[PDB]
């Protein structure tokens, strides 16, 4: 990694091998001998290495990945039965507080979505099992009836009318009540709310109110999902919601003395749209195309963010435009298809080029368009960044007070936003498409492909799992999300599982590039408690409390998930933890010295039972250490 | 470090006498002294000459043979032998290209051993124009290695074992036979 | 009042000051406004991360 080790202070003075002038410290020509070019030029000269190390980059052809922007799901309240219009505006920036310290990291309402001003329409009451034969008319003003039949039958539903249904929004239904006798408390009422749709029902999710259902009068605002369709809600024209009651559920409170129907009007008080961390470039022309192939166009916004439909550019045919595809690279072009390759960090768009055959001649590799054409690109997507991760929602210009809608909320915390990639990252990323070409085949590269596909994981590993019954054994992958110290020391578990999005992401990333008939499984590896008691003597001139509050960490440290062992990283998955390496923990802390016995009891986070005192714990090799709380006694004339 | 600094009796491509002055060029302690200086910046000009044979993993030194290695991810971990790394280094972007094959596999294991291995694969490749015709392969899947070696000393197997680890596609299990 | 208010360290106890209130402490309602000393670091009490 280096090719000279000189430096200033190594003079030669070789001039004696040839010459005889004969003073260390002359007058002037000492001054002479002296060259710092020599140390500017190996200076210069040691890093050739590191520069043709990027060069050689570029023929092998890796670039640099493109920066993905943040997705996030925000929600246009109202407050109020109106706005028959469009209630979207694209664009309206939305930032953090524009601290001088940190960047405010700014968003952009990117999607649109139309609501209606519905109103209720029919009213009526069912059980399970049993029909409506209601009111169901009337019930919109009058004809009070008792609702779900004040029983917790499994299947209750009831359907309710609303006029011109939404497809896409989160509407409130007002059913009013007198409930008397019993309250039920409002935390999880033992219902499920649907709504029809295309497919058929469908959950729909629910907001804050301040009333628990049926246990004062009020609404319900429901979250209708996507696809909702229109029906015949008798005289009306209605879309179906649905609402299923449950048994009293392992206790959960359920009521007798239910209250009735006072009146009806239907709200609609919001709409959802998401919006995404990136900016956009709409119909901007990137110049006129020349009949010759290979060629190559810049672009006036350099940090391009990734996707599918990462640039979508146009060529000018004689039926308005045709569209072109985006492919990785090159080599899974033909000869007439219709593709063009990306470098996106930067801004460029490349053509097929045409590569000189071992016969002579020419092997176009992808079309390119006619002569004279005009080449257009359609869409952008600058920005994102690994901030545009906002925390809780809490965006703090959360548009509060605005004069055109109520309020606009972002609770759920954004996604996405992986940062584009250093430099330094690419040269350890060279050697892996160098090995593995994509398409993980062996062990290493499921390791590897691992990262790729998700590298917020704290650490993966890929073992082989028990054995098919025809022969083979499925594929299957340990998954350690990255935890922090939430209790009071050691580690609170429950964070270890991961949110089932790192075990679908992974997978559907391995999935298309993987061997063909193979199962692959993803999961957290086996885990069991282990804790460590003994009895150590301290000195006669030290404090005995620091000892104790010094060897209860210490002995800790060796058996940590994350970060334990000898080496302090994590375990290395196999490794069976013994009182004798243990041992060799509990003689170097400070202030003892020496040890009576230690007792080893094994356990669970799941159950609280504890195993029979072993000095030797077998710990199977897809499995990881934890380690709990723990006391040892600390018995010696301490001061 | 590396040892590295000055080479007794190098020339240069470029003689500092050479691009004197005339008249200049007439001096003999001028001449002398100031061909001196050339011991020091001798080395430095023989490397801009033959940058090229600093790539090639044949003839450079060794540890830009380990270097060269983490160009295109050869393995270099483990071998404590020059030698060794000379074919590994050169020969392992041949090998990615048909990691998983019947030859990349056999190739692998001989080239960290130097012999030529008897393997069996649960399957092969034959047609049939017959319409829906059914197709042989072993029922069960199964890999197996067998090395003819001269000398085999009881650490192969393991090393033979370690080897095949990452060879094997991660899909189908295996078993080690060393002479 | 004779009482002496001292936190959790990663050393152990500390004293901590106490600053002006309207009430001389279980005289009347209201609050003490201890002054946590440096080293504060969290542990586990039942149900809460205290």
């Amino acid at each position: 990694q280096q090719f000279v080790d000189d430096a200033k202070r190594y003079i030669q003075q070789r001039a004696p091998e040839w010459t005889d002038h004969n003073v260390s410290d002359p007058g002037v020509t000492l001054v002479e001998t002296v060259a710092h070019m020599a140390d500017q030029i190996v200076y210069r000269l040691n890093r050739v290495p590191d520069k043709n190390h990027l060069a050689f980059l570029d023929l092998v052809g890796i670039t640099l990945f493109p920066p993905s922007a943040a997705r996030t799901d925000v929600t246009f309240w109202l407050s109020a039965p109106q706005e028959d219009a469009i209630l979207v505006p694209v664009g309206t920036e939305v930032a953090t507080l524009r601290t001088e310290r940190d960047e405010a990291v700014v968003f952009a309402t990117e999607q649109d979505l139309r609501i209606v001003p519905c109103t209720m329409g029919r009213l009526v009451t069912q059980v399970s099992g049993e029909a409506v034969s209601d009111r169901t008319t009337d019930l919109a003003e009058s004809k009070d009836v008792l609702c779900f039949a004040e029983a917790p039958n499994p299947g209750d539903c009831m359907l309710i009318g609303l006029s011109a249904a939404v497809p896409d929004c989160a509407l409130a239904l007002e059913l009013d009540s007198r409930v008397d006798g019993v309250g039920v408390d409002p935390r999880q009422p033992p219902l499920v709310w649907e709504a029809w749709t295309e497919d058929g029902w469908q959950s729909c999710e629910v907001d804050r109110d301040g009333t628990g259902g049926l246990n004062r009068p009020g609404d319900v605002v429901l979250h209708i999902p996507g696809g909702h369709v229109l029906s015949r809600n008798g005289g009306h024209e209605a879309g179906w919601i649905r609402c299923r009651v449950t048994e009293p559920l392992s206790g959960q409170p359920f009521y007798t003395t239910s209250p009735t129907i006072r009146s009806a009007e239907a709200y609609t008080i919001g709409g959802t749209t998401g919006s995404i961390h990136a900016e956009t470039v709409l119909d901007e022309p990137l110049g006129e195309s020349t009949g010759l192939p290979g060629q190559r166009l810049r672009l006036e916004h350099a940090p391009v963010v990734a996707g599918e439909p990462s640039v979508l550019l146009q060529t000018a045919a004689d039926d308005g435009w045709q569209d072109w595809q985006v492919v990785p690279h090159f080599s899974g072009s033909h000869p007439d298809d219709h593709h063009i390759t990306v470098d996106a960090t930067t801004g460029e768009i490349a053509f097929g080029p045409a590569v000189r055959e071992a016969d002579g001649t020419l092997r176009q590799y992808g079309a390119v368009p006619p002569k004279g054409a005009v080449i257009r690109a359609r869409r952008y997507r600058t920005g994102g960044g690994r901030a545009g991760n906002v925390a809780r929602g809490a965006v703090q210009v959360l548009r509060t007070s605005i004069p055109y809608v109520s309020e606009v909320v972002n609770r759920e915390a954004a996604l996405g936003g992986v940062d584009g990639e250093t430099i330094e990252e690419a040269k350890l990323r060279a050697p892996i498409t160098l090995r593995a070409q994509e398409r993980a085949v062996t062990l290493r590269d499921y390791e590897e492909l691992a990262r790729r596909a998700a590298p917020e994981t704290a650490r993966i590993t890929c073992l082989e799992g028990a054995e098919n019954e025809y022969g083979a054994h499925a594929v299957r992958v340990l998954v350690v999300p990255q935890a922090v110290p939430d209790p009071g020391g050691r580690l609170r578990f429950e964070q270890l599982v991961p949110g089932d999005a790192l075990l679908n992401r992974i997978t559907r990333h391995l999935d298309e590039r993987r061997l063909i008939g193979t199962r692959l499984a993803v999961g957290p590896p086996y885990y069991q408690g282990v804790t460590v008691v003994a009895t150590v003597h301290a000195f006669r001139d030290v404090d005995a409390d620091r000892v104790r509050r010094q060897t209860h960490d210490a002995l800790y440290r060796h058996l940590d998930p994350l970060t334990g062992g000898s080496d302090g990283k994590g375990w290395p998955f196999g490794r069976p933890v013994q009182t004798g390496e243990l041992f060799a923990v509990l003689q170097r802390v400070p202030g003892v010295e020496l040890v009576d016995e230690v007792v080893l009891h094994p356990a669970d986070p799941l159950t609280g039972k504890r195993g029979d005192p072993t000095n030797r714990i077998d710990l199977d090799a897809p499995a990881l250490v934890f380690s709990y709380d723990h006391r040892v006694r600390v018995i010696g004339d301490s001061a | 470090a590396s040892q590295r600094g000055s080479v007794d009796g190098l020339g240069s491509s470029l003689p500092i006498a050479s691009m004197l002055p005339a008249v200049f060029a007439d001096d003999d302690l001028a001449l002398r002294f100031v061909a001196g200086l050339d011991d020091v910046l001798a080395p430095i000009l023989n490397v801009l000459d033959c940058l090229d044979t600093y790539f090639d993993p044949a003839l450079t030194p060794a540890d830009f043979a380990q270097w060269l290695g983490t160009w295109v991810g050869a393995e270099t971990d483990g071998t404590e032998a020059e030698p060794m790394l000379r074919a590994a280094v050169a020969a392992a972007a041949r090998l990615h290209r048909v990691r998983g094959t019947l030859q990349g596999l056999s190739e692998t294991v001989r080239l960290a051993f130097g012999v030529a291995p008897e393997i069996t694969e649960s399957g092969g490749a034959t047609w049939n124009a017959r319409p829906l015709g059914p197709f042989p392969g072993r029922p069960r899947p199964q890999l197996h290695v067998a090395l003819r070696l001269p000398e085999p000393r009881p650490v192969d197997v393991h090393r033979l074992d370690a080897l095949v680890a990452a060879a094997r596609p991660a899909h189908m299990p295996y078993t080690v036979e060393v002479t």
